[PDB]
């Protein structure tokens, strides 16, 4: 962690089924053709370590 | 109609944190207004951080958030750096689609 | 990757008239709504224009209204604006914007921009 945050540090929030690529994740029935968007989200989240937490 | 007020500019000093805001004339401020929030950087083409008021895009630093306030919409940074001078813009949608651009908040380093 | 490029700005006389159009690419052209915004130099982003999904409506910001003009191809992935009595007033950078978001009012991948100079 540190004062301004540290979001070097990513997990992954969407999968298609239970267990490092970046294929948008399809929430919907809609393909996800390269465009993020709704229904179409990247994977991964980074985390908001501080110091304050 | 189509009033979007923002604070003109704020300045903040490296690390600290920034809060942004964005309100309509009337009303206030809901998911239903799906919000967006552009980054322009001089002489580039806008770019879009938030959208549908608190959804962030891949090419979004995670210092970014889309919260909401006291009826009104805002962009926080949790740790303010160099890279992060800019104009922000807001996007509200109203009752059809015909989105109304705040003034523009500018946002410099310290 | 997803592009948007925006062209045809140019140099026109006030009065007259501009098409200006917009070739996409990297993605799926009927999925989406397309968008249009102008930026005068000096100042903010304002909103132009939208169009549908499917090509069945348009929409306008007030201040274009009766005068832009908006459709697309979806055969050739790209969409046009064409604009009469263009006024020296609106100078202006226009961009091209791919709108994936819920209501599909405002874009998230943007072009580079055509500037518009009217003299």
């Amino acid at each position: 962690s540190k004062v301004g945050g540290n979001y070097n540090y990513l997990y992954r929030l969407f999968r298609k089924s239970n267990l490092i690529s970046t294929e948008i994740y399809q929430a919907g029935s809609t393909p996800c053709n390269g465009v993020e968007g709704f229904n179409c989200y990247f994977p991964l989240q980074s985390y908001g370590f501080q110091p304050t937490n | 109609q189509a009033v979007v007020t923002q604070e003109p500019s704020l300045t903040v000093s490296p690390g600290g944190t920034v809060t942004l805001t964005c309100g309509s004339s009337t009303g206030a401020v809901t998911s239903g207004h799906y919000p967006y929030w552009f980054q322009q950087k001089p002489g580039q083409a806008p770019r879009t951080l938030i959208y549908d008021t608190s959804n962030k895009h891949s090419w979004t630093p995670a210092r970014f958030s889309g919260s909401l306030l006291g009826g009104k919409a805002a962009l926080t940074l949790s740790g303010a750096r160099p890279e992060d001078e800019a104009e922000y813009y807001c996007l509200l949608s109203y009752s059809g689609a015909r989105g109304v651009f705040g003034g523009g908040t500018k946002l410099t380093v310290l | 990757e997803v592009q948007l490029v925006e062209s045809g700005g140019d140099s026109v006389q006030p009065g007259g008239s501009l098409r200006l159009s917009c070739a996409a690419a990297g993605f799926t052209f009927s999925s989406y709504w397309m968008n249009w915004v102008r930026q005068a130099p000096g100042k903010g982003l304002e909103w132009v224009a939208n169009i549908k999904q499917d090509g069945s409506e348009k929409y306008y910001v007030d201040s274009v209204k009766g005068r832009f003009t908006i459709s697309r191809d979806n055969a050739k992935n790209s969409l046009y604006l064409q604009m009469n009595s263009l006024r020296a007033e609106d100078t202006a950078v226009y961009y091209c914007a791919l709108s994936s978001g819920y209501s599909g009012y405002a874009g998230n991948y943007w072009g580079q921009g055509t500037l518009v100079t009217v003299s």
